[PDB]
């Protein structure tokens, strides 16, 4: 089970952690032509790492990878204006479908 | 609008280009004329009539 | 789009939440309208061509007519 | 949506855009026309000026308290 | 103000798996896999879905950002979403 | 510089405390000829001007003054 | 489902009855007795002293001898 | 004649807002937008007859609380300094009110973002034509429901109801202190009129018993309604509230927060002089907030890349220099700064809000970028306000600031001392931050998406017109306002303002000074553009910095997150409040 | 005639 | 039945209310009672009548209000001592 | 333009060289030379 | 009748009454009931009229008994509003209740006017006997005038917070789906509250001139002088 | 999934003394530079006597005994 579980779960956490260090990458590099340069650099971090077979030592590698991560990630990052967490979310929802409106509620007898 | 690749651009219609460019030069003018007004006496070069 | 008429032909939803009355009849009122309406009224009435017209007595207009009576009178 | 159509609201709900619109909108600007008269009116009896104006103010056409309060020494 | 026909999805992201150094466009078809059809990195699967995000102006939730490992699947998300 | 503005002239010109300095008599023609230009700042530059004048000679023979009070002040400390 | 009432959720509704009865769950331990010797017999005595000697205050700054508030 | 100008906008909001269903959304901006506008043309009439006309009109319509002394009628009072807030609150709303005819043309709850604006207007000018404590306190206390309700416009989103929220609750303490000056003023004078407080503002030589301390009476009243103004005008203590409430719609943000409400503050201060001017101690705390205000802004605002936020703390930096301006007993030069900055910084919001609405609401500056040559009109109307707000010679913001910081250098005292020199530095960070925002959003090589640059439009004619407007405003008016407000001995201001004369330095202020001290703003304003340039156009971007040296993140953090003021004041005020209420009130009592 | 003059003398009537 | 006019309260202490022992006829106590509000209110609607002078001294003159109005403002603070109800200064009267 | 990740992203963004959105220091200042000619024609008639 | 008894148990009122009116106001916050957030607004408003009673002033006495008619309009209108959300929807919880703005607008009018009244905004003839009652306590008191004031604060916290949760924001379809704003009845009910609390608020010399003759001869009854 | 008794009222990188300290810090920044304003004792260099104006300072014109 290890072989396709305690390897593979490895296997993408490491893909969260190379996709939020690119977009915060892009984040504190706001220039596009500066942009390119540091995420090369990014992912030759990662790169010069996949000699590895062995949990015994990768494991504690990802660790400091998140904690290194968690150190340098932007205070404030960019958020899609619609995207959750954004300034243009909930603006002007679609309202909830199904809610009915009842008439006369209130009329004796 | 013109396209390079996919993306276009919609080019503006002459009254804001027109109005733009003629309010800067009114800025740009009235800065150098009152310049050439009060300048030395913004300097410190002469008084307005003090001495 | 400052000339186009409307498309909503009357204010979406009824007022008071009432189904409008059957055509060439009239909204029946309830038991407690009436009543309810007169005294909405008599309230008004009183209180408008009562307070208005009661004579305006009090302690600060009968001591304003004093004062500015003896406040000339040391002079 | 679609239940919103059926919520009565004073100010008129959303995308409110009435077929005479325009008739309402004269109706109303004319009746605060007639409800600003009386307003105009009652400012141009309570407002107090104790100073002369410098020139000839446009105001000197309906008010009359022009340099009346000179003699405040026999305010009430 | 229209949402974009799933056809013109598929161009732009065929477009943009076509405009990759590593890979091969000779043939990119829709239904292809990443790792199995025209055998890549990992990591470069990540930076693909990304340049999908910014080319349509979405923002995917990062948990299922990694389920896209198919041209197949990117269309089909980029397409189901109403912002976008 | 003696006053030439006398106390009642000041009050009917109604000029406020603090400009009743030793520049007050200039100020009255160039506070009636601010009124009658709107308070534009290109009318009224004759009058401006000798009034700013005034208050530039005051300022100037305050800082002499202040000036030569210091000198004094320096001079018998180091010299004690 | 044609009743105007509320479909009363099993969490929400205990939540509420438990942040209602919490008449018996005082148990007199040394923090209610902080809680309850502090901010119910401390803080009552430093405001009355407080209005107290601001009378007295008042009093002194006229002249007339403190009056006997009590 | 003068009751219309108060009551117009009432009419308005009280027809857009009853009877809005058969207006539509284009009755209920016709309705409002007229009202509004005729109530500006109103006060332009009462600008030229009570300000240049030299005939002051005092209004009496009834009694309102008439206890044995406590008589607080509803008074208007229309003098100089009345009249220039009315020429600037009703031309401001009712530019505002046409932007919005075009901003709001696809919101559907138009009708009531404008009666809210126009119950704003009427409330904003129930604070300035107030004869009263009371009176003012009415308006001051509406205007700031006002705002509450024109934050969270759009109540769905969650960010604007707790924006609102910490609004009004900062607003409130601010209100208490009011209303302590309030009841301290009538403790003394047993009257809450101006004209008698201001008459018999100087007999009053006694102590009080305050709070178990013997105090002065006046100085602690000024104090008092001092703080007030610090809950208003989002000083030192107490101005989280501003940046957060950027929330609502541009349109709110140039109304209530650039133009108006926080000059409220301001306005209160330089009405309340002739009371001001008798405690010395006051005007230390007052110049003493006012210069922290002024730097802690601009040390703020200098790494924020939300467009809106940047906007913000550059009106925060130039209410604490219209602030510590009172505090050196200069209150004409505040209210000519007021009245400046309330020109080109209502056409950068509306300019910046322009921006936004075209880019697809995109904020973010480190998402746009190469607009200048696709929107023309709003990058030059840009630049005019940028210039403006740095302070470019021989402009708007020339007249006025460079003033603000001459005269602080002539009050020889330890409080001017420290008010100059943060002006001074505050100087060279807003011309740092507005730079970069004038770079970031107009002129670095493009950084935005494809589909925000292909859906793109200019401003309309509904938007466009109250920025031309605006434009010659912050062109022309400084100049044209230059004399009759800041002159030496001018009497337009008449009574509405008093110096004593042992206080007033206008006349040191020009001729006393070195001419480096009259060039230190145009120099530190080029420094700040300089480096503006080098950090963003042309720069190898050293930022590895920021990820390698633990100290610039922490730095960079700080300025971020607001000097860490939110947080903090959070979980050291809020929090343990909330706490207390539940844990010791309710759980043992 | 006019309806203040009927209520004032009725209400100092009514006192 | 009242008449027409302001209420006529007659001028004059009760006879009868000798202060050293106020609990003796109660019947002058309240008589008493209702005449020093009596005197309060007159001296407190005299006191309002210099504020309106003194107000309208402030808007007439202008700068010249701290010369011109010196006679009134102290005239109003000194009839402000003993207004009635209010800060500890009680009058004596 | 360096490396397998710079390559790409930078072969992407061969749109942002726009030629209405390339270059826009050429419009920094709008209308500065229409306001100098306007300047230097009032500066030479008056006298 | 004890007015030697009054003032010697002066301060003691002063602290009770500035005490309740701060644990009180905090206590508020944390209530998830809709009548019990309410019953808690007239503790803090009942202990604030008992320290203008006791100032024994004119300010004093005179604005607490017009701040009890405010309170018994105000309160008595939120516990209407209260009934008719109850009536429709048989539940009290603040939790089951929101986003009522888009199918209950004119209740929500109605319920943010009475909240603005509750809070002492001017205009209201809540703000009139509140400051009435201040001017009335710091002519007497300094301290306990400042105690006071920070009811308001806490009172203008939890009666806008209530209102942001139960009117303002998202519907929830899961819990409850239909709606019926007010009725014939209801809005006819809240009408002579709406023109009563107004009326108090920007004219209360009708109901003041009535009792300063009456509230006069209660302020000294003992004094003799 | 029972809710929580306090579920009423429910800048990641810091905590909150830490926070607090750094505010410390950036407020202490005023007040060294008060200190240093108080150091420099601007008074003391004024350079110009202060202000006399005529007929006693304005005594008649400030409020003054005639
Ligand atoms: C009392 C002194 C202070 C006065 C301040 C006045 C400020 C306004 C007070 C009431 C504001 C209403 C806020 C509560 C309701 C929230 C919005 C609402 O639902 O109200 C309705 C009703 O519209 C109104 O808001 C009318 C109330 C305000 C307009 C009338 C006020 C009259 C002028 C102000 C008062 C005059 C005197 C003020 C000075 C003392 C609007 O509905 P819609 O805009 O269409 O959107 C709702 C969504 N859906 C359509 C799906 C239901
Ligand atoms: C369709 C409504 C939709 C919502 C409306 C929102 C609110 C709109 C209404 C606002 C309030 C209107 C009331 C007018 C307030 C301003 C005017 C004050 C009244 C006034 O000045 O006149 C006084 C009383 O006369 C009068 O005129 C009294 C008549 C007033 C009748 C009011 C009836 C209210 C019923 C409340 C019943 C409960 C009462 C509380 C226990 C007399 O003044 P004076 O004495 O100085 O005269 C001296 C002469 N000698
Ligand atoms: C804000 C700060 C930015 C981030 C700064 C840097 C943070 C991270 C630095 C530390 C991270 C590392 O070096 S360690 C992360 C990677 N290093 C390794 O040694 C992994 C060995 N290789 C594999 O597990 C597989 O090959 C796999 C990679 C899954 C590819 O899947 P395929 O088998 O199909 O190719």
């Amino acid at each position: 089970a290890a072989y396709f579980a305690r390897r593979a779960a490895q296997k993408e956490r490491v893909r969260i952690l190379y996709r939020r260090a690119l977009k915060d990458t892009l984040n504190w590099a706001v220039h596009r032509h500066i942009f390119y340069r540091d995420a090369s650099d990014l992912r030759e971090k990662f790169n010069v790492n996949q000699d590895v077979e062995d949990v015994d030592r990768i494991d504690k590698l990802i660790a400091h990878g998140e904690a290194e991560y968690n150190k340098w990630r932007h205070p404030d990052p960019y958020i899609v204006p619609w995207a959750p967490g954004g300034s243009k979310f909930c603006r002007n929802p679609t309202p909830p479908a199904g809610i009915e409106i009842v008439y006369n509620y209130g009329l004796e007898d | 609008g013109i396209t390079y690749k996919g993306v276009t651009v919609h080019t503006p219609k002459t009254w804001h280009t027109v109005t733009g460019k003629g309010l800067c030069a009114v800025m740009w003018f009235w800065i150098l004329y009152r310049a050439k007004q009060d300048g030395p006496v913004v300097m410190g070069w002469r008084h307005p009539w003090d001495g | 789009r400052w000339a186009t008429p409307g498309h909503e032909e009357r204010p979406k939803g009824y007022f008071m939440n009432r189904t409008p009355p059957a055509p060439g009849q009239s909204r029946k009122w309830e038991d407690w309208e009436l009543p309810c309406y007169i005294t909405s009224f008599l309230t008004i009435v009183i209180l408008g061509v009562g307070l208005n017209a009661k004579p305006d007595l009090s302690i600060e207009t009968w001591a304003h007519q004093k004062a500015l009576e003896r406040l000339e009178m040391e002079k | 949506g679609d239940f919103r159509a059926k919520v009565w609201s004073m100010t008129g709900g959303p995308n409110c855009r009435p077929k005479h619109w325009r008739r309402n909108t004269a109706i109303a600007m004319f009746g605060v026309f007639l409800v600003c008269i009386p307003i105009a009116k009652l400012s141009a009896k309570l407002e107090q000026r104790p100073h002369m104006p410098v020139r000839p103010i446009p105001s000197q056409i309906w008010c009359k308290n022009f340099g009346t309060k000179d003699d405040y020494e026999k305010e009430h | 103000d229209d949402h974009l026909s799933r056809e013109a999805v598929v161009d732009r992201v065929l477009d943009v798996v076509k405009s990759f150094p590593k890979v091969d466009p000779s043939k990119v078809t829709p239904e292809v896999h990443f790792q199995n059809d025209l055998g890549l990195d990992s990591l470069d699967t990540v930076e693909i879905v990304m340049a999908i995000e910014e080319e349509f102006k979405l923002e995917i939730p990062d948990k299922e950002a990694d389920k896209i490992d198919s041209c197949s699947l990117a269309i089909e998300y980029v397409y189901n979403h109403p912002m976008s | 510089k003696k006053m030439i503005a006398t106390q009642e002239e000041m009050s009917a010109a109604k000029i406020a405390l603090g400009s009743r300095d030793m520049c007050a008599h200039l100020l009255i023609p160039l506070n009636k000829c601010r009124q009658a230009e709107f308070y534009l700042p290109w009318k009224c530059e004759d009058e401006r001007h000798v009034y700013e004048k005034c208050e530039y000679e005051l300022v100037m023979e305050r800082m002499l003054a202040m000036k030569k009070i210091r000198e004094e002040e320096a001079l018998a400390k180091q010299n004690k | 489902g044609g009743g105007m009432e509320t479909n009363k959720n099993k969490f929400i509704e205990d939540w509420g009855s438990a942040r209602e009865n919490l008449e018996h769950n005082f148990r007199w331990t040394r923090r209610n007795f902080a809680l309850i010797g502090i901010f119910g017999i401390a803080l009552p005595i430093i405001v009355y002293k407080g209005i107290v000697k601001d009378f007295h205050m008042q009093d002194e700054d006229a002249g007339r001898p403190h009056r006997k508030f009590l | 004649m003068y009751l219309l100008i108060v009551f117009l906008p009432l009419l308005g909001s009280s027809v857009a807002g009853f009877f809005g269903r058969f207006l539509g959304s284009e009755g209920s901006a016709i309705m409002t937008t007229t009202c509004v506008s005729f109530s500006s043309i109103l006060s332009l009439i009462a600008f030229y007859e009570v300000a240049l006309g030299a005939s002051a009109c005092y209004l009496r319509i009834a009694p309102w609380i008439s206890s044995e002394m406590f008589d607080a009628s509803w008074g208007f009072l229309f003098d100089s300094l009345t009249v220039v807030m009315l020429i600037v609150v009703t031309f401001i709303s009712s530019l505002v009110h046409l932007y919005s005819i075009s901003y709001m043309s696809e919101d559907p709850h138009s009708p009531r973002f404008m009666c809210y604006l126009s119950i704003f207007t009427f409330f904003m000018l129930m604070l300035v034509t107030g004869d009263n404590f009371l009176q003012l306190f009415l308006g001051w206390e509406g205007v700031g429901l006002a705002s509450y309700l024109l934050i969270h416009f759009w109540f769905t989103r969650l960010q604007a109801d707790k924006a609102a929220i910490k609004a009004m609750l900062v607003n409130r303490v601010g209100d208490f202190g009011l209303a302590l000056g309030i009841l301290g003023c009538f403790t003394l004078f047993q009257t809450v009129d101006f004209s008698t407080i201001f008459a018999c503002a100087s007999v009053p030589r006694n102590s009080w018993i305050f709070c178990n301390m013997r105090l002065n009476a006046i100085s602690l009243i000024c104090i008092l309604l001092f703080i007030g103004a610090v809950g208003k005008s989002a000083q030192i203590g107490l101005h989280t509230w501003l940046p957060d409430a950027m929330e609502g719609p541009t349109p709110v943000s140039a109304l209530i927060h650039a133009a108006t409400m926080v000059t409220a503050g301001v306005f209160m201060i330089a009405r309340c002089s002739p009371l001001f001017e008798y405690s010395p101690t006051a005007l230390i705390v007052i110049t003493f907030a006012g210069a922290m205000t002024s730097f802690l802004a601009a040390t703020t605002g200098i790494l924020q890349n939300d467009l809106k936020r940047v906007i913000a703390y550059s009106t925060c930096s130039q209410l604490g220099y219209m602030i510590f301006a009172c505090g050196i007993s200069n209150y004409s030069v505040s209210v000519f700064h007021l009245m400046n900055h309330a020109f080109f910084k209502a056409l950068l919001f509306l300019s910046a809000g322009s921006v936004i609405h075209a880019m697809s609401d995109e904020q973010d500056m480190r998402k746009m970028g190469g607009l200048a040559s696709s929107f023309p009109l709003t990058y030059a109307m840009m630049l005019i306000g940028s210039l403006s707000l740095i302070g470019f010679p021989f402009l708007t913001g020339f007249y006025s600031k460079d003033v603000i910081l001459e005269l602080a250098y002539t009050k020889y005292t330890i409080s001017g001392n420290f008010a100059f020199w943060l002006g001074s530095v505050s100087v060279l960070f807003t011309s740092y931050y507005s730079f970069r925002l004038l770079f970031l959003t107009f002129l670095v090589p493009t950084n935005s998406f494809g589909r925000d640059i292909s859906r793109c439009h200019d401003a309309p004619i509904p938007m466009a017109i109250p920025l031309i407007l605006l434009a010659l405003g912050s062109l022309f008016v400084g100049y044209l306002a230059k004399d009759m407000m800041i002159g030496l001995g001018t009497n337009f201001w008449a009574n509405s303002l008093l110096v004593l004369p042992k206080n007033e330095i206008l006349a040191e202020s020009e001729f006393a000074a070195p001419t480096i001290i009259k060039l230190i703003p145009i120099l530190f304003s080029t420094l700040g553009a300089f480096v503006a340039y080098n950090v963003n156009l042309v720069a190898d971007q050293f930022q590895r910095a920021f990820q390698t040296s633990t100290f610039c993140n922490r730095l960079y953090s700080f300025f971020n997150k607001r000097w860490f003021f939110d947080q903090v004041l959070n979980d050291f005020l809020v929090r343990s409040f909330l706490r207390f209420g539940y844990e010791v009130s309710f759980e043992a009592l | 005639g006019f309806i203040m003059e009927f209520a004032e003398n009725l209400v100092l009537r009514l006192m | 039945g009242r008449k027409k006019g302001l209420p006529e309260f007659e001028e004059s202490a009760p006879d009868g209310f000798d202060p050293e022992n106020p609990y003796k006829d109660p019947v002058a106590m309240v008589e008493m009672r209702e005449h020093i509000v009596r005197e309060k209110w007159i001296q407190i609607e005299k006191a309002k009548i210099l504020r309106e002078k003194v107000k309208w001294c402030y808007r007439v003159e202008g700068v010249n209000h701290y010369q011109k109005c010196r006679h009134l403002v102290q005239q109003y603070l000194d009839s402000t001592r003993g207004v009635g109800w209010g800060k500890d200064h009680r009058p004596i009267s | 333009p360096l490396g397998t990740t710079g390559e790409f992203f930078r072969r992407r963004d061969e749109w942002r060289k726009h030629p209405m959105l390339s270059n826009q220091m050429r419009h920094a200042l709008p209308g500065i030379g229409i306001g100098v000619g306007a300047f230097c024609v009032y500066l030479v008639g008056e006298q | 009748m004890f007015p030697e008894a009054t003032l010697c148990f002066t301060p003691f009122i002063y602290t009770l009454s500035a005490i309740a009116i701060i644990y009180t106001s905090l206590t508020t916050l944390r209530q998830i009931d809709l009548k019990k957030i309410i019953a808690y607004s007239s503790v803090a408003h009942m202990n604030l009229v008992t320290i203008g009673m006791f100032s024994l002033n004119i300010q004093g006495i005179g604005g607490s008994i017009l701040l009890m008619l405010s309170h018994g309009l105000v309160s008595s209108a939120l516990f209407l509003c209260v009934g008719v959300l109850y009536d429709r929807h048989k539940t009290r919880l603040v939790r089951y209740y929101g986003g009522l703005v888009s199918t209950m607008p004119n209740f929500s009018t109605i319920f943010f006017f009475f909240t603005l009244a509750n809070m002492s905004l001017p205009g209201t003839s809540s703000f009139i006997g509140e400051f009435l009652i201040l001017v009335g306590a710091f002519q007497r008191n300094s301290l306990v005038a400042t105690l006071a004031a920070l009811g308001m604060i806490l009172g203008a916290a939890y009666s806008l917070w209530l209102y942001n949760r139960v009117v303002s924001g998202n519907l929830k379809p899961d819990f409850l789906h239909k709606f019926s704003d007010l009725n014939g009845r209801e809005v006819f009910i809240f009408i002579p509250f709406l023109v009563g609390l107004v009326w108090m608020g920007v004219y209360p010399k009708v109901f003041l001139d009535c009792m300063h003759t009456s509230v006069s001869n209660l302020v000294q009854h003992g004094k003799f002088h | 999934k029972p809710l929580s008794v306090n579920d009423e009222l429910m800048a990641d990188t810091v905590g909150k003394y830490e926070a607090l300290a750094w505010l410390s810090g950036g407020l202490g920044f005023f007040v060294g530079l008060g200190l240093l304003a108080v150091l420099n004792d601007k008074a003391s260099k004024v350079p110009f006597t202060p202000r006399v104006y005529p007929y006693d300072n304005l005594r008649v014109e400030l409020g003054g005994e005639p």
